[PDB]
Order: structure tokens, then C-alpha cells, then sequence
């Protein structure tokens, strides 16, 4: 997908649905959004294998399953060398760096909830 | 008959020896866990938050197993061989830690 | 003192009853889901 335009204001039905898309650039974080929402959302598939170790390492096989840990979105965008949205899809990924931030905010996690001390994941973002 | 009772006197201390050598060594296998660590970190790693899972595991038997040794045997051999080589071996457990 | 389903303890308890020996039947029983609920604290301190 493809015109790397700014976000068109249709003024305004999909703004708050743009709002959680936020949790402007056309279609990057408004889409991606949902990819990665999607993902860890399909990605609780647990709540039935829970009473044994899965809270131990598992949860850091979920971290290294990342928001698809982020190389597969800083690969592509990483390659595409265009001057369309050059740093405004960017700007959607300095914004989806605020989703990165969105992503360690994202953070009440697992083990049920223990220790609620840290849970951050700026490898990829950094 | 002081030969024969001396004797399994002797049976007594091997085996409550061997129990306390069991949970003792079972702590000192235990903090291997740090063993390692994955790299216990350089000035910090923040965050930083928890636990050392093996740490847990190590509760976790320890737990249990003072469960089912309270369960099973008398009291106060428990609480001698229990006391004695869980807090030493704790202290030097984090000596050599 | 051993079973930790309901059909066998509901059946030989009121069997226990059928005996006449109730006090120390419910006794028993009690004693049954001392050890129940014993063990069922056996199952995992995570945090508090």
C-alpha cells in the first residue's frame, strides 16, 4: 500500500477511531495499529495454560515476540528510500515510536501481574 | 542390646544427616541459578524488575518439601536439620554468590 | 481418609451414620477437608 500522503482529515467520524489507532501520516500507524493490536491480542492465547512454569520463560518468549520484534517493521521501512513521506511516514514512526513507547506502556503484562516493577522493550526501538 | 540401640542410634544420625544434606544441597544446587544469570547486569539493566525464576522454583520445593516433611516425620528433627542448613547454607550461599 | 471426590466420602459417611458412630464420623470427614484444603494450599507465595 502505497500514495505516502499525509492522514486525510475526513472531519470527523474516524477520528476517535484514529485516536485508537493513536494508541496526520496517512496509513502506517493507521493500520499498523490494528496489525499489532491484532497480534497481541491473537497473542493471548493462554488463560488455559497457566498453572505451571509458562509464567517463567514463556513470558520471554512474548518478549521476544515483540511488536514482530521491531526489525520486521525497521527492515522495510529500514530499505524503502523514497522521498514520498520521507520522515513524515516517519513521523508516523517517530509517532509509531510513540507506539514503541505505546508498546512498554503496554506493559501490564504477565506473571500475572509480578513484579509490576518493569516491563520495558526498547531494544528494537532504540 | 547397647551394641544393637548404639548401632541404630549410628542409622539415625546417617539418615537425619542425609536429609539435611539433601535440603542443603538441594539449596546450593538451587542458587545455580545465578549460574548462570544471564548476564547479571553492568551498572544497570533498568528496568530491572524480577525474579530470577530458578529463585522461585527454589521457594517453590523448598516449600513443598518442608510440607511433606512436616507431614510425614516428628517435629523437632525437622525444625533442627531445617534450621541449621537452610540459614547457614543461605549465608554462604550468598558468600560464595 | 483418602478419597478426594464427594461420592465415596457422601456415601461412607452416611454408612458412618447408618453405624451410629456420627461424632466420630463427622470428625473424620472434617479431618478429610483439613487435609483437603491443606493441600490444596500446596498449589502456587508469587507475590502477595
Amino acid at each position: 500500500d502505497d500514495d505516502f500522503m499525509p492522514l486525510s482529515i475526513n472531519d470527523k467520524t474516524l477520528y476517535e477511531k484514529v485516536l485508537k489507532i493513536c494508541w496526520l501520516y496517512p496509513m502506517t500507524c493507521t493500520l499498523a495499529k490494528k496489525t499489532y493490536s491484532k497480534i497481541t491480542a491473537f497473542l493471548s492465547i493462554f488463560y488455559r495454560h497457566e498453572l505451571h512454569t509458562l509464567n517463567n520463560i514463556l513470558v520471554k518468549t512474548m518478549d521476544d515476540i515483540f511488536n514482530d520484534i521491531v526489525n520486521k517493521k525497521i527492515r522495510s521501512k529500514l530499505e524503502s528510500t523514497s522521498r514520498e513521506e520521507i520522515a513524515q511516514i516517519l513521523v508516523n514512526l517517530d509517532y509509531f515510536i510513540i507506539a514503541a513507547k505505546e508498546f512498554s506502556n503496554f506493559m501490564t503484562r504477565e506473571n500475572i501481574l509480578q513484579n509490576p516493577d518493569m516491563e520495558i522493550r526498547l531494544s528494537s526501538i532504540k | 542390646k547397647f551394641d544393637e540401640t548404639i548401632d541404630g542410634f549410628k542409622t539415625l544420625k546417617f539418615k537425619l544427616i542425609t536429609i539435611l544434606r539433601f535440603n542443603i544441597r538441594a539449596l546450593c544446587i538451587y542458587d545455580i541459578g545465578s549460574f548462570f544469570q544471564n548476564t547479571k547486569i553492568w551498572n544497570m539493566d533498568v528496568g530491572s524488575i524480577e525474579l530470577d525464576q530458578n529463585i522461585a522454583s527454589l521457594i517453590s520445593e523448598l516449600r513443598r518439601t518442608e510440607s511433606k516433611l512436616k507431614q510425614q516425620l516428628p517435629e523437632k528433627e525437622k525444625n533442627s536439620i531445617f534450621i541449621g542448613l537452610d540459614i547457614v547454607n543461605n549465608y554462604a550461599l550468598i558468600k560464595g554468590a | 481418609l483418602s478419597s478426594n471426590e464427594i461420592v465415596h466420602l457422601k456415601s461412607g459417611t452416611e454408612n458412618m451414620i447408618k453405624l451410629g458412630l456420627p461424632e466420630q464420623a463427622l470428625d473424620l470427614f472434617l479431618q478429610n477437608r483439613s487435609n483437603f484444603i491443606q493441600d490444596l494450599i500446596l498449589q502456587i507465595v508469587d507475590n502477595p
